[PDB]
């Protein structure tokens, strides 16, 4: 009964999100993920697993994807027919449909950079072993195991899963934002109570409002800019990133309107569009509503963007698209915009990939290209946690609504989430991880065993209970297959054992003076006196019970001196029995 | 189990499942056959249903609230929807509602803002606003029109007897209501908690209650009702085919102890791809000799799929300029749920149609019953021109009765009823699979159709209870064990104490105490019967090692007595029987009755 | 017709039958002295009668008659009681219950109530019976006193079904509309439930927090509880904000307008409100200010 969790590329690393979960006999893959910074060496999270067990298949039973970031899906692709995994790959349905958007156009930057990458041919095969899976949609990967996603807000698309197998159940909760940010309301799950829940730990610091907060920060920061030619330079990593930017955009031009001047993600902006208005089922259902209601997510400018944006010294509001790749429309645009006044460059997400986020963090002057080019920038550097997620209140609250045995913390650096560990320990009975890449845990838990009851026997006893001290007695049929609870009178009749009766006689010794024929009215007597709310009767044989204790005077004795009392009763009221000839061995009243 | 039926028509079924101690009213449903009988209200006041006869009932009495048109009785008050009876069961008890589909959820703001009920109903997400859409559509058009000031007052069995034909066959006369305001809408939808398909609610630690697909047009969920030991399936509104919607999961409906089976075809000679067919074929012929159509219809289901056929036929046969004008409130939020999951829909008649109206077209208008909507009004401008035709597409209300009032109509008339809900053919193969032990269904499907003579009605192996309106029907199934989980920490380690009697079966003494915690069981710790024989020659032995002396064992008649003599004692060893006598002496006995208790079984 | 309406029960060819023609006769009004002739009938009937379904219908029927205007229901609560006593599946009895709670407030006289409660004490004891449980509940709050009573709700605060829980809270919230005074042991109580796995408990809990606050707002809570002691109302206070950050879009309606309502909070802790954690469900955020604005004046 020991659930074992080794993240080979989430843990003390963010990005390359990839958690091994061993519930009971069942391996299940949490992510796959391409950290992004390095040439090489983090394509793929070295696997471990992979090198001990030939074919994935026999090993690996289940994989579930969180969503369509490159973090997390990223390397799913890898997976076609180098390492060879063949199995029901789980995403939710908006997931599906953009993951191969995002994993074919990293695919095309990757090439343009030679190197042994996936090929559209084998990331389209890895696609077709996909099985999506509906909200809140228990699905049986395995005769035992099942999974059921949830609402993990984030991105359309993010589903928090539970894998349970069993009673213990580990719920990942990746890329959950706690606030209703646009295009998703808050993430719930209910009460599962489950064994495990791992996290995110990305923000260990707790945070202001998600909405009003980088509304005021945006808006400040756009007019600080606009004094001058004020630029935008600002890294969109995603399809529905691209449509908060345009919003935020929207909103500037709102409060402010003095510059015509706007600019959109890129060329293919028609298509975010398209996927975001598909999906109404998933969004905010505020949003939703608005949207059957109201148009959605207008957009015209990009193409007037690009020329005019073309190197020159204007107001343009550029959004790029791959701020933080080798090469791209976005390292194109900042080089444009290096070394000039007019530049203000904002870092929307939580810019850590590899060595350009190293850069983002000292905001270095001398800042080396991985080429042999010389770039000097000026401009002011501002970052903003725009990016869709739950700060470090927002993680004490979802892990109050599943309330588990124990916390794992993933995907956070360990410095902060070491301080998030220490604050969840302190105030929640509970014990949590913060493990490293490479490292297992092996959380003790035990098997909670389930076996059916004769509703008679339930009943019973649940009637002792209202009246009170409520023991409960019976045996248990056990053939492995319907392990069953019935009564002691129940299970002799069911194994066939005849009715076997011990009984006891003993023989009370009276010693005094009253005749012979008052025996059985004097015990009858004082019985009844002594023994309070007992049954007691004097039967019209002449012999005196006590519930279901029989006494009985015996014959006249050889002893003229003593009469002899029979006191018998069976096992079962051995303990009445036993107090009564106890009693009586004092003698009667005379 | 008792499921009580709380409604007549086999379409709409509202029948309520009284199990494991929780009770579940598995539809709510709006019949509209009342509605039917009445006479017809325009939007615009029509020249004829001001002109109209009374019927001459006389008898004294009300000539004033009954009319004659054709030959056929009408009533001059609003129509008047039958509802599910309320009275054999109170609504209190019924804990939650499920409810199928949305063509089948109305009646829901009825029962929840009239008769007092506290629980929650669930409804998968599609169809609780197709449903929602409905029921505004519906209200919008009886309430186009104040018409409602009067009364039927026909309702007296006394009037009902003299009557002819036409009412005379009304199952219920007293239970018809106005319709309800757009405010008990808003309280039934609110009330509703949308839960997604495969999706395990449960109701108060009791029952699993989950919203399995049906093939049926979307929303369109059968459910099932299960406890760990009884399945209880739910099939309504399952259609095996119709193309887009998720189809019907026979294997999670398959194993189940007891199968309420209630939608199901509605003309059991339904031939939906033939009927698709002839109607696009019928609808090309009259827009060709120049006549205009008419088609009466909902909005949503038949609407959608009869359009895709149009299009393709259009394309087939280049019959275009023919505007496909679909007049109807709520066209706006149809397009968008079909968005969402060259025809111009237009929510206000007399507005943007009046000032695009062209001379021949294609109308798809407000309501199949021909009571309440704009269909009404089209009807009238075209009834009087033999060029125009109508079709019926709907199967809901019977071709004759809209026929009925408006007898005296020049109008070519075509019914092309299409119903993709199971056929009997269908059910009865669905069945042998799911392989179901008891069936309950209505008498309806139980008989042959009355119509036709032949063998077609729904037959299973158990000979299936027909449930009828009024009528509290009790299948045998008690409930014969129950789950009961165990503890982790302290129980476990004392209750895996096995004592083995066969090969394959073993026997444990349990003792814990139970916390019966919002619901469920568990078994955590805080004299028995005995079983076997006494064999006499080792029991001697036992005795002689623990060091009595002076035993004799004689043979009596079913035993042996075995006599202690040094200790005053005999013990009678008889099958299933030993007595031990011996004086007052506590050690003595208990000494005694511990060997004895050695040779036997406890349980 | 009262003799006509006798023979017509009794002539039903099969069980069913008769259910149909009891269906039938509820749906034709009665009047104050033919009310009296009916009820002692099928009276009679449910004596003889071995089906439940039909003693069920019976019942309701008796509630119907016992609920018209011209009829005084006496002589017949006597008869109901003895019914009550030999009686046999749980239905039919909280049915019976029920009439007796329609019974109970059609006539307010002090005694015949008071009988009645002890009645629905005994009923109150039925075990593996959710519905007696909660008809019970409801009966002893509607009939009740102005103690006992009080004291007696709290057995069934700590229930196996969530469905007793809820019935027991709103019975105490009952009890207090009818101008009766809650201890500080419901207090204790409302505080101990707050946070149950059920949805609809966790309603009604806050709904009694909020009741019993304002009850006692000067009163103070002497546990230190982690911190130095507070008062009382500054707690219930505290509580039914965690209320608005809690996992539900209902629970949250609840705390909204009772946080609102709230007087006397310390201006310490009313200013320090998390109130403007409105978010998701639009609802819910119109509904937090309406109230915000009609104490800001406080």
């Amino acid at each position: 009964p020991e659930i074992r969790v080794t993240p080979l590329g989430a843990g003390q690393d963010v990005g390359r999100s990839c958690i091994l979960v061993s519930i009971a006999g069942k391996n299940v893959m949490l992510d796959c993920g391409m950290h992004m910074g390095f040439n090489d060496d983090r394509r793929f999270p070295d696997f471990s697993y992979i090198t001990q067990n030939g074919r994935l298949t026999d090993f690996l039973d289940c994989v579930i994807i969180s969503h369509f970031h490159l973090d997390h899906c990223g390397a799913l692709p890898y997976f076609s027919e180098m390492v060879g995994y063949d199995g029901p790959i789980y995403m939710t349905h908006p997931t599906q449909a953009i993951c191969p958007i995002l994993l074919e156009d990293y695919r095309k930057i990757a090439v343009d950079k030679e190197a042994n990458f996936f090929t559209s041919q084998m990331i389209k095969d890895c696609m077709k072993k996909v099985v999506a899976v509906h909200l809140h949609q228990t699905v049986q990967v395995d005769d035992e195991l099942e999974i059921k996603a949830y609402y993990a807000g984030h991105v359309l698309g993010a589903a928090m899963f539970q894998i349970k197998v069993g009673s213990e159940s580990v719920v990942y909760t990746g890329d959950y934002n706690m606030t209703p940010d646009r295009h998703l309301g808050a993430a719930w799950i209910d009460k599962c109570r489950p064994n495990l829940l791992i996290t995110e730990s990305t923000y260990a610091t707790t945070i202001r409002d998600s909405k009003r907060c980088r509304e005021r920060d945006f808006l400040k920061k756009v007019h600080e800019t606009v004094e001058r030619g004020g630029k935008v330079l600002i890294p969109v990593f995603a399809l529905g990133r691209a449509q908060e930017l345009c919003i935020l955009l929207e909103t500037f031009w709102e409060r402010m309107n003095l510059k015509v001047p706007i600019y959109f993600s890129t060329g293919l902006t028609e298509k975010a569009n398209h996927y975001y208005k598909l999906f109404i089922p998933w969004t905010n259902q505020k949003i939703r509503k608005t949207f059957v209601q109201r148009n959605m997510f207008e957009f015209k400018h990009i193409k007037a963007f690009d020329r005019a944006f073309a190197d020159n010294p204007g107001p343009m509001v550029v959004f790029a698209t791959p701020g933080m790749l080798h090469a791209g429309q976005s390292l194109q645009i900042f080089r444009k915009w290096a070394g000039n006044e007019k530049n203000m460059v904002i870092m929307p997400g939580y810019c850590v990939q590899g060595t350009v986020g190293h850069k983002i963090l000292s905001g270095q002057r001398k800042l080396e290209m991985e080429g042999r080019q010389v770039l000097e920038v000026k401009m002011q550097v501002e970052y903003m946690s725009f990016s869709a997620h739950a700060d470090a209140k927002g993680i004490m609250q979802l892990v109050g609504q599943a309330e588990p045995e124990s916390v794992l913390l993933v995907h956070g650096e360990a410095k902060k989430m070491e301080f998030l560990k220490q604050k969840i320990e302190q105030e929640l009975r509970v014990n949590c991880y913060m493990p490293a890449n490479g490292e297992t845990v092996t959380l003790l838990t035990s098997p909670s065993i389930p076996v059916g009851i004769s509703l008679g026997l339930l009943k019973r006893e649940m009637a002792q209970g209202l009246l009170p001290p409520r023991l409960l007695h019976g045996t248990l049929i056990m053939k492995d297959s319907n392990f069953r609870l019935v009564s002691s009178e129940q299970a002799l009749k069911e194994l066939g054992l005849a009715e076997h009766q011990l009984r006891f006689t003993c023989r009370v010794h009276l010693h005094d003076t009253r005749k012979e024929q008052e025996t059985a009215l004097r015990v009858y007597s004082h019985l009844k006196s002594v023994l309070k709310d007992h049954c007691v009767q004097h039967l019209p044989d002449g012999s005196v019970t006590v519930e279901s204790v029989l006494l009985q005077a015996a014959a006249p004795s050889e002893d003229p001196g003593t009469k002899v009392l029979l006191v018998s009763w069976t096992y079962q009221d051995e303990e009445l029995g036993s107090f009564l000839t106890s009693l009586l061995k004092k003698g009667l009243p005379q | 189990m008792k499921l009580y039926c709380l409604s007549g028509h086999p379409t709409l079924p509202c029948n309520v499942l009284k199990f494991k101690s929780t009770t579940i009213m598995l539809d709510c449903g709006l019949d509209m056959t009342s509605t039917l009988n009445f006479l017809p209200l325009p939007l615009v006041q029509s020249p004829r249903l001001s002109n109209l006869p009374g019927w001459s009932l006389k008898d004294g009495n009300l000539d004033k609230e009954l009319k004659e048109c054709s030959g056929h009785v009408f009533v001059d008050s609003v129509p008047e929807f039958c509802l599910p009876e309320t009275e054999l069961i109170d609504l209190s008890t019924v804990d939650v509602i499920l409810i199928s589909n949305y063509h089948c959820m109305m009646a829901l703001p009825y029962i929840t803002e009239h008769t007092g009920f506290t629980g929650t109903v669930y409804a998968t997400e599609p169809t609780v606003q197709i449903g929602r859409l409905l029921m505004e559509e519906l209200v919008n058009f009886i309430e186009r029109v104040p018409k409602a000031q009067s009364a039927s007052l026909w309702k007296n069995k006394d009037i009902q007897r003299l009557l002819p034909s036409p009412l005379k066959d009304a199952v219920e006369v007293s239970t018809w209501r106005r319709c309800y305001t757009m405010q008990e809408v808003n309280s039934a939808l609110s009330k509703i908690q949308l839960v997604g398909y495969s999706q395990k609610i449960e109701l108060f630690g009791a029952v699993q209650v989950t919203p399995l697909s049906s093939g049926y047009a979307l929303g369109s969920s059968n459910w099932i009702i299960q406890s760990h030991y009884e399945k209880v399936s739910y099939v309504s509104g399952s259609s095996l085919l119709t193309t887009h919607p998720q189809p019907m999961d026979q294997a999670s409906l398959k194993n189940s102890d007891v199968l309420v089976l209630t939608g199901l075809t509605q003309i059991p000679t339904a031939n939906p791809d033939g009927m698709v067919g002839e109607f696009c074929s019928n609808l090309a012929l009259t827009v060709r000799n120049g006549g205009n159509v008419l088609v009466p219809c909902y909005p949503s289901g038949v609407i959608y799929d009869l359009l895709e056929c149009l299009y393709q036929y259009i394309d087939s046969a280049g019959l275009s300029s023919v505007p496909l004008y679909f007049i109807s409130p709520v066209a706006n939020s149809s397009l968008e749920f079909s968005q969402i999951f060259k025809l111009k829909h237009y929510p206000s008649i007399h507005g943007d149609f009046s000032n695009d109206f062209r001379q021949p077209c294609v109308v798809f208008t407000g309501h199949p019953s021909l009571r309440f909507g704009d269909v009404v009004h089209f009807m009238e401008l075209w009834g009087k021109s033999s060029l125009n035709t109508v079709i019926f597409t709907e199967p809901d209300f019977s071709y004759l009765e809209a026929l009925a009032p408006y007898q005296p109509l020049a109008m070519k008339c075509i019914y092309c009823p299409i119903d993709t809900r199971l056929n009997f053919i269908q059910v009865s193969k669905l069945l042998k699979e799911v392989q179901p032990l008891h069936v309950v269904c209505p008498e309806q499907y139980t008989q042959p159709p009355p119509a036709q003579s032949h063998r077609m009605d729904l037959m299973i192996d158990c000979q299936p209870p027909a449930m009828s309106y009024r009528r509290a029907e009790v299948l045998a199934l008690p409930f014969k064990r129950r789950y009961e989980k165990i503890e982790i920490m302290p129980e476990l380690a004392d209750s895996l104490v096995p004592m083995e009697i066969k090969p394959g079966i073993s026997l444990a003494t349990v003792s814990a105490v139970l916390h019966t915690k919002d619901n469920k069981h568990l078994l955590q710790p805080p004299k028995p019967l005995l079983s076997g024989s006494i064999p006499v020659e080792q029991f001697v032995q036992t005795l002689e090692k623990h060091g009595f002396s002076d035993i004799k064992v004689e043979d009596t008649a079913k035993g042996h007595i075995v006599l202690l003599q040094e200790a005053e004692t005999l013990i009678q060893i008889e099958e299933d029987s030993t007595h031990i006598i011996c004086d007052n002496d506590e050690m003595l006995r208990v000494r005694l009755r511990d060997l004895v208790l050695k040779f036997l079984q406890k349980f | 017709k009262s003799a006509a309406l006798h023979i017509d029960l009794c002539k039903a060819t099969s069980p069913a039958d008769a259910l149909q023609y009891l269906l039938q006769f509820a749906r034709k009004p009665v009047e104050a002295e033919s009310v009296e002739g009916v009820v002692r009938i099928l009276l009679e009937h449910y004596y003889k009668e071995n089906d439940p379904s039909v003693r069920l219908k019976i019942a309701s029927l008796l509630g119907l008659l016992s609920k018209t205007a011209g009829f005084s229901p006496d002589c017949i609560m006597d008869d109901a009681i003895n019914i009550l006593q030999n009686e046999k599946s749980h239905q039919v009895l909280a049915q019976l219950l029920d009439t007796l709670l329609a019974i109970g407030t059609k006539l307010p006289e002090n005694q015949a109530i008071q009988m009645r409660l002890v009645d629905v004490a005994c009923k109150h004891l039925t075990d593996t019976s959710h519905g007696v449980r909660n008809k019970c509940l409801q009966l002893l709050g509607n009939l009740g006193s102005l103690r006992d009573v009080q004291k007696i709700i709290g057995d069934y605060f700590s229930d196996q079904d969530p469905r007793v829980r809820t019935a027991a809270i709103k019975a105490m919230l009952q009890l207090h509309e009818r101008g009766l005074k809650l201890h500080q042991t419901i207090y204790n109580q409302a505080c101990k439930l707050l946070s149950d796995d059920y949805e609809q408990v966790r309603s009604a809990a806050v709904q009694l927090i909020w009741v019993v606050s304002q009850l006692y707002p000067e009163s103070i809570v002497p546990i230190p509880s982690s911190n130095e002691e507070i008062r009382l109302v500054d707690d219930a206070f505290g509580k039914i904000c965690h209320m608005v950050s809690d996992g539900s879009w209902v629970v949250r309606v609840q705390a909204a307008k009772l946080l609102g309502s709230m007087e006397q909070v310390s201006s310490h802790f009313l200013e320090q409100t998390l109130d403007k954690k409105l978010m998701s469900d639009l609802r819910r955020k119109r509904t937090a200010h309406e109230r915000a604005k009609e104490l800001y004046s406080s």
